[PDB]
């Protein structure tokens, strides 16, 4: 099961590469 | 990332980040009142008399353990427990090489094998100058402790009697090792220090010495 | 004769690390509350309050560099900080190098900004409520 610091990070890496699709366009 | 799993439209995308945004803020109010509580201050699962050690027994000076024990118990150790990461995994050798001659003069040893490692665990600790007597079985499939003894165990201070030598998972589907035989060493040595090699923070039971690198 | 609470405290100061018993000697169960390897040390604390002076609040990936030689998360920085500023969003003390004793100044001004309101929570204020 992940902690709350590990789900954090999945987001914001998740954030950048959505981020970097959405400025890709 | 994963980069199939994402979406790539723009519909897609701004959706996905809009419900991302929303999850931040959700696991971050959970990360603040997480760190509050054990800030201020939270108590673990830890008793407080264990003794956790994070160190890797191949860099570990026993020594100074050995001079440290001495120096406070006045004695070594009564019941050393292992569960060697047979081959997170060490060479078969390099366990071997432990120097567990020196840290108990006379008491008990339980090491856990596994079917494949089980022969080399006896002819292990009989160079450790352990007698190999006994063999405690936990039916979860099966895996077995061996037990050895080397030196006096005459003295008072152990109990001949045994709590019986079969134990079972204390859950189903459980692959920690079981709690029981914290309590068969209970009625071996009450009271009695206790040294655990290979241990894990679920190992730390309140009068023994785990040394881990995981701790 | 042996007394065990008084020997794991005498053997904890002489084997466990820093990190696992106070120099008190009793445990240090802030530690165990956080994953192997996840432990935020307050020799880590003090280093990032250090880094916002040095390179303010934005720029993680220099502050990782040069106080925990790239080790550090660069998320948890990213959040230890609104701990720091007691507010759930810092968008908008981006870039600006605050001094230690600013930052107090900034946490008791958004916690008090956070209480009047009942915007706050867990010395936190929530500017941004979903
Ligand atoms: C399989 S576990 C034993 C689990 C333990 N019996 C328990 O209480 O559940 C062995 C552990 O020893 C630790 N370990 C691995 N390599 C090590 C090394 N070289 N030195 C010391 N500890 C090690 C690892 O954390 C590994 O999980």
């Amino acid at each position: 099961k992940f902690t709350n610091l590990e789900i954090l990070t999945h987001l914001y890496n998740l954030k950048a590469e959505i981020v970097r699709r959405l400025a890709e366009q | 990332d994963y980069l199939d799993r994402l979406p790539k439209s723009k519909k897609g995308l701004q959706g996905l980040l809009q419900d991302i945004e929303k999850r931040i803020l959700h696991y971050k109010q959970l990360f603040f009142k997480e760190q509050n509580e054990i800030a201020n201050g939270k108590r673990s699962m830890v008793p407080d008399n264990s003794i956790p050690i994070c160190s890797d027994v191949t860099k570990l000076n026993f020594q100074a353990l050995i001079d440290a024990q001495m120096r406070h118990a006045g004695k070594m150790f009564d019941v050393i427990m292992m569960d060697p990461p047979w081959q997170d995994s060490l060479s078969d050798e390099k366990i071997q090489n432990m120097p567990i001659q020196s840290l108990q003069q006379d008491g008990f040893i339980f090491v856990w094998a596994i079917n494949a490692k089980y022969r080399v665990t006896i002819k292990m600790i009989e160079n450790w100058g352990y007698k190999l007597v006994d063999e405690i079985t936990w039916v979860k499939a099966k895996e077995s402790c061996l037990i050895g003894v080397k030196g006096d165990v005459d003295n008072g201070r152990f109990k001949k009697n045994i709590a019986s030598d079969v134990i079972f998972s204390e859950r189903r589907g459980q692959s920690q090792k079981p709690e029981e035989i914290y309590q068969y060493i209970n009625q071996l040595c009450p009271n009695g220090n206790y040294l655990e090699i290979f241990a894990r923070r679920n190992n730390l039971h309140d009068n023994w010495v785990s040394i881990g690198n995981e701790l | 004769p042996l007394d065990f609470t008084q020997y794991a405290k005498n053997m904890r100061k002489d084997l466990s690390n820093q990190d696992i018993c106070l120099e008190d000697g009793a445990l240090n169960h802030s530690y165990f509350l956080t994953k192997k390897g996840q432990y935020w040390t307050p020799l880590n604390q003090k280093a990032l309050q250090r880094g916002i002076e040095l390179f303010g609040v934005g720029n993680w990936k220099e502050i990782n560099y040069d106080e925990f030689s790239g080790k550090a998360n660069i998320v948890e920085l990213e959040l230890r900080t609104c701990m720091i500023l007691g507010i759930n969003d810092i968008t908008e003390y981006y870039g600006k190098k605050i001094s230690e004793e600013e930052q107090e100044e900034i946490k008791k001004s958004n916690i008090a900004k956070g209480k009047k309101e009942n915007k706050l929570k867990d010395n936190i204020y929530q500017k941004l409520q979903q």
